[PDB]
């Protein structure tokens, strides 16, 4: 009868009888915020002055029985149920100690962060004008890369199971939160927020000067600065790092694979909806992981989820940022006594490409390449950048570069358009085009060197429109969710009819596995061990 | 409401719902709700004929 | 000796220590509003005068009107000027428009009411003053209640919009005051509804929000506008735009930079402007899209300005009166003013407040910036920049150094254009390579002085150990966010420190200043081993740095205090827990709060007591509810049910487990069913 | 849809060649970009142009500067005139109370001689400032007599301290339907004040607010242990500020504006209806390390019926002093001065005996007013970061960034000062104890007038640095900006020194 009461005599009045009625569940939380929001009087200087008076802490009734009204030194700390502030440092020297401190087993994402502080070995400081990388990370360390809603969910279940959601369908985390603190329970309400602050994710926009996982993002504020950097290893890893390269992996092979068979799209499909990854099925991680990658983007197409408007190339993912497409048939003459139509983008544009290793800036007029800002760690990730650059140019001057006939198939021996044959000619060697291309003389400004063709920096010389940035040109990943019509050939068209992914860009060096993953819908089994095809 | 019923539903379903909103012209961007009601109207029936 | 710190800067040059000049950290201490009106009313008065048919108040339109004559500012544009430019920047962006507008959408489908919340403070017509969002909107669901009009009962935000369109189609509104249910005609309900303040009216805010809300799908997508980020990620875009002017081979082009702002900007954007390119925007999108979109710049078209007081003089009194009672100055004024107000409010046709669309206009600066991409100018010089609602930047780049100055000309030209008032004296020029951008400078080099207001380091005041990570979570943001070096954040620490040991009243034990609380302290600090462990609140040594400025104070010293002092200090339950408000900063923008662990931390309560404005409805029943469902305080609760369906079933429950093998009497039980069967019957009716 | 009532206004808000926004949004749709901006073009005139026009290092002309009166002083307490009540007086801060720990500072005096008025306000019933302190004296010896120490004095509701407050200085609230056809009904005056010109004072003022003295004034709290890569750099940084800026008298200033707002508003909280007598007290630490107490005056308050935070409230400060006002008198325009004894001064030979003064103004303040003064410590850090920023920009090219040889090197001088026609280098503590001083002075005599001044200064000045770079900048309406610049400069003194700083700036600009 403790509560029911106020609800009662709070129906005697009409105009309360009538809110209670109208308003649904639904909106409780539409209507929570109506407050008159007034009491916001300067909190230092209220706090200051509750602080200088007696008793400005409410506390329960019982304490008669646990804390005294005298101190030890004859303190007056009651009323007549407000309490002054020496009560507490009284009883936080001598009370009911409890053996309770097993709590750090729901604040275990606080005493992470301090572990990695323990062991984690620093560095000297090189000072630098630290050039600012627009990347997109977490913010949460080690939380197995979950979304918001079936993680609360789950919060949802272990919290207040007697009103759980009504999604019943029958992860092992909620055994083993049940059992490990089923007693011991704590504060309801901070157990269940904690518990969400550990496990969500939450990913979002930032610029960084070199940190990759969360554990060097908590840190930023002693790495990151105007001119200067430190470089602190915590000694550790987490999940949403080496997570989802699992399933990148299991795409890029899934997609190796699904050349060779009849409908690529059939066998590809059923192998998602049958493979496992970490005990939860692939399907669910495409629709719920957000991962940029053209293996994952094409598996998630192919269950019918939007991903940016790429115009992927070279393994260089491309994002539009202006300018217009004609599509302008065109013939070309090779070196080699060869015709071959090929679609010349009429119009202007202006794009910037990101890379693997690299990234770059540039502006295209018809079969027109300017203002090409490149930047890349490696000698030979610039060069390849440099490379399908000169090949997205379309000038005649690449055309002239045509060395040999063009024959390259896919894996399963099929013709590939024209673009995909030039790039992959000129990937083993492409050193003729530079000497070729046409040199112009630079001025040495705004730390911007130039570049040879024989791979060496030069001074007041560079090719035309190229910059070598220093230390990463400016990324944006921008965002877009735009439907897409894969055909049966594991080909991407969105709506322009544009050649957006193709499974000519999917391979680097070997894959290593971290998570263990198991398929079982078709073949797929040529690549895991022969005892594992009998088994 | 789009992106969710394209992953709470088939993609079979999505492509009966392309042919019957073609069947007017009913551009799915706007009819949502009717994108939404037409889903539910073919899995109901589904459900209803399962395993009879 | 006399000294002079200006001359420092013979040593040092200026952009390097430009901070000196910021002299204040944070900000220092009804008749302007006349000199506003004729302000604008000056720079429009083309005989453009149309008396109202629905207000009566005359409304001058001087949109399309005569080109400027002479050099000063300006209020005249052309409609097709600016709908070209228009066009012209979406032909430099495929349909970019209609992604937007499917944000947009699918914002409009799931928005509730609540967005109208988090907000400044407002203007009710109710009490016809300023006064803060619940308010303002409890009392307008309370009074469309009053009458038929309830459509807001779906929680949809849309159907408020419904609810308020019926409202202007209602002629009668009985007012209720707290009873006297008589006032509010037809025509001063539209004048009043109509009413501005500085800050919009109560209908009008969450059309903004959507207009609003469309900027940002439109401006994440352009690079020239970078408003809507926050201090860090504009360094980026300062450094990419001067590659695009500067870097250019063969460099025998000439490459200038200016920084400008626009005089008296905001008095010149007029609402049927945004009205037409709102509408190109909505190229042949659905109907009622382009209507809703639409509402905020008709009701724009004519808004009525306040006064409020006056010098007493209320301001609805200046209809009957001489002009021989006031100094020489408010006669000419009142002269120049007197019949265009009517109902104790000025009318306003052309006029923006500042802080409404600067969104938008940054809209319209980067597109009149994109017109010259070298493929609008069809000439030479070409130009690129980055654009703010009145301070811009701009690089215009041309060979020669003659041609220029006619770049620059085209610039200040077009946006004469577009109504934007060129400010001759608050813009500079100079070579490429150092510039200002509403207060961020580039010398070769970084400084984010726009949001430098370096935070309040005293208390917050809530806690113990929420207060501390508060602070210091301030301390860190600011120091990666708002950009500042890492001593001034060890200074603002150490002040910090003080303030909170003198807020309340524990400094520590090792000195021998005394407080009203420092013996209980030192006695701990007397009995504790490992010194070191203990809480700041409770007497311990500052160790924050910057190393671990994000570890709340628990868990650092977690390892390093005694075994009966965390057996005693984290145990749960301590009596001092009730189960109310947490996390509650709200500071207006946005409203952020980050707080942390929390254990036997329950000090700063009892704020004072302060028992239409009975706000005794809502808050109860939400708090009664979770109450009942602990849940409501985590999750956004998920139910069709009513109230009382869910509660009266609840509390069955509830009674029933805890008799059948729980603890209670069977009479207490039967007199609870009963009491819930007493409800039953009364919600049935 | 649009129905009635809201069509009708949206059909009367298209541009004026249309009649219905159907037809409005039928023409929108239907558009032609057909180019018609350069038809614009050549229609507009060719005087309405952003004509360029040069910025030369022969362009640049000294500021103009207002003539008159001189410049008074507005500060809110004084700055180096006042003086300190040593007592050395170790009580343990135990809330140590503010009026008790005062009437010792009083009972360690002797030679309090006869109040003599030396100079009024000028206008005005100046003997009520006299009669006020006798009975401040009176109040000071009528404690004991009543049974019981009160924690605090209400003084008495005196008519001469009523008239000093203006509590009784109130006119008719009256509704003007009422006072109809009235003979001196005429608007009020509210004119805009005179320009008040430039004196000598201000910049002597502030020389003596950047020196050093012998005592401490902080406790910088303690901090953690120092990592290796960047805590020891932002400690030898922080610390070496500190001992190079702990001791100034600006500390000083910072404090005794803190204490002094302070107790007014902590007593006008609970003070809400009665008279309250204010101590301005400052604390501070003796070389040897002693807590050492100081009163600088006393001031009482009005009513304190703060409804809202801009409400006004009056006050009264009298402050000591060993300065006669006998020697510059226009510099207090709104003083009123009393001889009030001698005091011992101790030299190399014996005492002086110098005389000691009273300086009494009347002024106001709110709520918001004293808060922004309880934060004044906040110049501390806007001081350490405009030197924290130089410690960076300045040596962002470099591997090694240069943060120790910024110090460290006496042989690095820093042009200051110009006295005798010739530029003044200094060393590096006296830069950062004078950029403390400039957002000390800045906050404490804060006024709008600065504000705008700083606005249209940095514009000049930065283009005047990038023509030291010889970058070869321009202007648009150089006439105009000095318009607006003389338009932000009356009567502010502060504002009048950084202008003349300036003016002398770019003379010795080599410009």
């Amino acid at each position: 009868m403790e509560r029911i009461k106020e609800l009662r005599d709070l129906m005697s009045q009409s105009r309360t009888r009538e809110i209670l009625t109208k308003t649904t569940v639904d909106h409780i939380a539409i209507i929570k915020k109506y407050t008159s929001g007034r009491q916001e009087k300067n909190p230092a200087l209220r706090m200051k002055w509750m602080m200088a008076m007696k008793y400005p802490i409410t506390a329960d009734k019982r304490i008669m029985e646990m804390i005294p009204e005298r101190n030890e030194q004859g303190q007056t700390l009651w009323s007549k149920v407000m309490v002054s502030s020496l009560a507490v440092t009284w009883w936080n020297r001598n009370g009911p100690t409890t053996s309770t401190v097993h709590y750090p087993k729901v604040y275990k994402t606080y005493f992470e962060k301090v572990e990695r502080l323990k062991h984690g070995t620093f560095g000297p400081v090189h000072f630098r004008n630290q050039v600012k990388i627009r990347r997109r990370v977490d913010v949460n360390p080690g939380h197995a890369d979950l979304s918001a809603k079936e993680a609360q969910d789950v919060i949802m279940e272990v919290v207040f199971p007697n009103e759980v959601g009504a999604r019943i369908l029958t992860l092992t985390i909620t055994k083993e939160k049940k059992e490990e603190l089923q007693d011991c329970k704590i504060a309801p309400l901070m157990v269940a927020y904690m518990l969400e602050r550990e496990l969500v994710r939450k990913t979002r926009f930032l610029p960084v000067a070199g940190g990759t996982s969360s554990v060097y993002i908590e840190v930023l504020h002693l790495t990151q600065g105007t001119c200067w950097e430190q470089m602190y290893t915590p000694g550790g890893e987490v999940r949403n790092d080496d997570v989802d390269q699992s399933l990148i992996i299991a795409a890029r092979n899934i997609v190796r694979r699904a050349t060779v068979s009849t409908d690529p799209l059939a066998s590809l499909l059923e192998m998602c909806h049958s493979t496992q990854i970490g005990g939860i099925r692939m399907v669910d991680i495409l629709r719920q992981n957000p991962t940029e990658e053209q293996a994952v983007d094409i598996c998630k197409a192919a269950m019918g989820l939007r991903i940016s408007s790429s115009f992927s190339f070279g393994g260089f993912t491309f994002k539009r940022t202006s300018g217009s497409s004609v599509k302008k048939e065109e013939e070309v003459l090779t070196g080699n006594l060869q015709t071959l139509k090929i679609r010349v983008h009429e119009g202007y544009e202006e794009f910037t490409m990101v890379g693997r290793r690299a990234t770059a800036i540039l502006r295209k007029a018809t079969r027109r390449l300017i203002q090409l800002i490149v930047s890349g760690r490696d000698e030979q990730s610039i060069a390849e950048a440099i490379i399908v650059a000169m090949v997205f140019s379309q000038e005649d001057c690449m055309i002239k570069a045509v060395r040999g006939d063009l024959n390259f198939v896919n894996r399963a021996n099929q013709r590939l358009n024209p673009m995909h044959q030039l790039l992959r000619h000129f990937q083993k060697d492409a050193k003729v085009l530079f000497q070729n291309w046409g040199i112009e003389p630079i001025d040495n400004v705004m730390g911007m060197i130039g570049i040879l063709p024989d791979m060496t920096p030069s001074t007041e010389m560079s090719l035309r429109g190229v910059r070598v940035s220093k230390m990463g040109v400016d990324e944006y990943s921008s965002t877009e969710r735009v439907v897409v019509s894969i055909d049966r050939f594991l080909r991407v068209r969105d709506q322009r009819g544009n050649v957006l992914l193709s499974p000519e860009e999917v391979s680097e060096t070997q894959g290593t596995e971290r998570l263990t993953i198991t398929y079982s819908s078709s073949m797929m089994w040529e690549i895991n061990g022969p005892e594992s095809v009998l088994v | 409401m789009e992106d969710f019923v394209r992953q709470c539903f088939n993609p079979m379903i999505v492509e009966l719902a392309e042919k019957a909103m073609k069947e007017y012209g009913e551009d799915p961007k706007i009819e949502t709700n009717k994108f939404a009601a037409i889903c539910t109207h073919l899995e109901v029936c589904f459900m209803y004929s399962d395993f009879h | 000796m006399d000294v002079n710190p200006t001359l420092l800067f013979l040593k040092v040059p200026a952009q390097n220590a430009i901070s000196t000049t910021f002299p204040y950290t944070g900000d220092p201490p009804t008749g302007y509003t006349m000199d506003t009106v004729n302000r604008t009313h000056q720079y429009s008065e083309k005989g453009k005068w149309t008396t109202n048919t629905e207000t009566g108040a005359p409304q001058l339109n001087p949109i399309d009107g005569p080109l400027p004559d002479n050099h000063e500012p300006s209020g005249y544009a052309q409609t097709d000027c600016v709908l070209e430019a228009m066009a012209f920047l979406e032909e430099s962006h495929p349909g970019i428009f209609e992604n937007s507008c499917l944000e947009t959408m699918e914002v409009v489908q799931q928005t509730r009411v609540d967005k109208l919340t988090q907000g400044r403070q407002t203007y009710d017509w109710t009490l016809n003053r300023n006064q803060p969002a619940a308010t303002a909107l409890a009392n307008t669901i309370e009074v469309f209640r009053s009458n038929d009009l309830t459509a807001n009962e779906s929680g949809r935000l849309i159907d408020f919009l419904k609810d308020v369109m019926e409202s202007m189609d209602k002629e009668e509104m009985e007012i209720t005051a707290h009873k006297k249910k008589q006032r509010l005609n037809k025509k001063s309900y539209l004048i009043r509804a109509l009413t501005l303040n500085t800050t919009p009216g109560m209908q009008i805010r969450g059309f903004v929000y959507f207009v609003e809300t469309l900027a940002r799908s439109i401006c994440e997508k352009l690079e020239q506008s970078g408003l809507p980020v926050g201090g860090n990620e504009k360094k980026a875009k300062l450094a990419n735009v001067v590659r695009k002017m500067m870097t250019n081979s063969q460099d025998t082009e000439l490459s200038f930079t200016i920084t400008g702002d626009n005089t008296k900007w905001n008095e010149n954007q007029n609402p049927r402007m945004f009205l037409a390119m709102i509408t190109y925007i909505t190229r042949n999108q659905p109907d009622w899209f382009r209507n809703v979109l639409s509402i905020a710049p008709i009701m724009f078209s004519n808004k009525m300005a306040r006064l409020g007081k006056g010098y007493q003089i209320p301001a609805e009194m200046l209809a009957n009166i001489d002009l021989k009672y006031f100094n020489e100055s408010t006669r000419k004024k009142i002269e120049k003013i007197r019949p265009l107000l009517i109902d104790g409010t000025a009318s306003l046709s052309p006029g923006m407040m500042m802080g409404m669309f600067n969104m938008l206009s940054t809209v319209l600066g980067v597109s009149i910036l994109n017109l010259g991409q070298k493929r609008y100018t069809k000439t030479t010089y070409w130009w690129d920049g980055l654009q703010s609602s009145d301070d811009f930047a701009l690089i215009v780049n041309a060979p020669n150094h003659e041609g220029i100055q006619a770049g620059v000309d085209r610039f200040y030209r077009t946006c004469k254009l577009v109504g934007i008032n060129m400010s001759k004296k608050k813009s500079y020029i100079n070579r490429t390579g150092t510039f200002e951008f509403t207060s961020f400078f580039y010398r070769y080099g970084f400084v984010a002085n726009f949001s430098m207001e370096l935070p309040s380091f005293g208390v917050s005041g809530i806690n113990e150990s929420a207060d501390m990570s508060i602070g210091v979570t301030v301390i860190k943001n600011n120091m990666i966010n708002n950009d500042l070096g890492p001593a001034t954040a060890q200074m603002a620490l150490q002040l910090f420190i003080k303030d909170y040991r003198y807020t309340y009243r524990c400094h520590r034990g090792d000195t021998q200043i005394q407080t009203r609380r420092s013996f209980e302290l030192k006695k701990l600090w007397e009995q504790t081993r490992s010194k070191a462990g203990l809480l700041v609140s409770d007497g311990g040594p500052n160790l924050y740095n910057i190393r671990n400025l994000h570890i709340p104070e628990v868990c650092l010293k977690w390892e390093l205090m005694d075994e009966d002092y965390q057996g005693r200090l984290c145990n749960p339950l301590n009596p001092f827990v009730s189960h109310k408000e947490i996390e509650s900063a709200n500071n207006a923008g946005p409203a952020k709060s980050m707080e942390y662990d929390a254990v036997a931390t329950t000090h700063s309560w009892i704020p004072k007591r302060n028992r239409l404005e009975d706000e005794q409805m809502y808050q109860k029943c939400c708090n009664l509810f979770e109450k009942f469902f602990p849940s409501s305080s985590y999750r956004r609760p998920v139910g069709i049910s009513s109230m009382v369906e869910a509660m009266v079933s609840r509390a069955r429950i509830d009674a029933r487990i805890d008799f059948e093998s729980g603890r209670i009497k069977k009479e207490e039980f039967a007199e609870i069913m009963k009491i819930c069967s007493t409800i039953e019957e009364l919600r049935r009716q | 849809e649009i129905t009635g009532t809201m069509r009708r206004l949206a059909d009367q808000s298209l541009p004026p060649n249309f009649s219905s926004l159907e037809n409005f949004r039928a023409y929108v749709d239907g558009f032609e970009p057909n180019g018609c901006i350069e038809g614009k073009l050549s229609q507009m005139s060719k005087e309405v142009n952003a004509r360029i026009e040069p910025f030369l290092k022969t362009t640049p002309r000294p500021l103009r500067l207002p003539d008159g009166p001189p410049c008074s002083q507005r500060s809110k307490f004084l700055l180096m005139d006042a003086l300190k009540l040593s007592i050395e007086d170790p009580s343990h801060e135990g809330e140590g109370i503010p009026l008790y720990d005062a009437i010792k500072c009083m009972k360690t005096f002797f030679g309090w001689k006869e109040p003599n008025i030396i100079k009024p306000h000028e206008k005005g019933i100046n003997p009520n400032y006299l009669l006020a302190w006798k009975q401040v004296l009176a109040e000071l010896q009528d404690i004991e007599n009543e049974e019981k120490i009160p924690k605090k004095k209400n003084m008495k509701k005196t008519s001469q301290l009523k008239w000093a407050l203006g509590e009784n200085m109130a006119p008719e609230k009256v509704d003007f339907e009422d006072c109809k056809d009235v003979s001196d009904l005429k608007q009020y005056d509210s004119d805009e004040p005179e320009p008040r010109s430039l004196a000598s004072w201000i910049q002597s003022e502030f020389n003596k607010a950047c020196e050093l003295t012998d005592s401490s004034w902080i406790e910088l709290d303690e901090i953690g242990e120092d990592v290796a890569p960047i805590e020891h750099i932002a400690s030898m940084r922080r610390n070496y500020f500190t001992a190079e800026v702990s001791h100034c008298r600006a500390t000083e200033y910072i404090m005794k504006g803190v204490y002094i707002n302070t107790a007014l508003l902590n007593a006008s909280c609970a003070a809400m209806d009665d008279f309250q007598l204010i101590p301005m007290i400052s604390k501070c630490r003796t070389k040897e390390g002693r807590r050492k107490t100081n009163l600088y005056g006393f001031i009482i308050k009005g009513r304190s019926h703060l409804r809202n935070d801009t409400d006004v409230v009056n006050f009264v400060s009298m402050e000591f002093s060993l300065t006669d006002p006998r020697l510059e008198p226009h510099k207090w325009e709104k003083y009123c001065v009393l001889e009030i004894g001698d005091m011992l001064l101790r030299t190399a030979i014996g005492q002086v005996s110098r005389p000691m003064f009273l300086y009494v103004r009347t002024n106001g303040t709110s709520k918001i007013k004293m808060k922004w003064g309880m934060e004044m410590r906040r110049c501390l850090l806007q001081s350490l970061q405009q030197i924290e920023s130089m410690i960076e920009a300045e040596s962002s090219v470099k591997e090694k960034d240069m943060t120790k040889e910024f110090f460290e090197n006496k042989s690095e001088t820093w042009p200051i000062g110009e006295s005798p026609k010739g530029v003044e280098e200094g060393s590096i503590g006296k830069v950062c104890r004078t950029l403390l001083a400039k957002s000390v002075f800045n906050s404490l005599y804060a006024s709008p007038q600065l504000e705008g001044f700083s606005a249209e200064s940095r514009r000049l000045l930065l283009i005047v640095q990038a023509l030291r770079d010889n970058l070869e900048p321009g202007t648009f309406d150089l006439g105009g900006l000095y318009e607006a610049i003389e338009e932000c400069l009356i009567n502010d003194p502060w504002v009048l020194l950084n202008a003349s700083w300036f003016n002398s700036f770019l003379t010795h600009a080599l410009r």
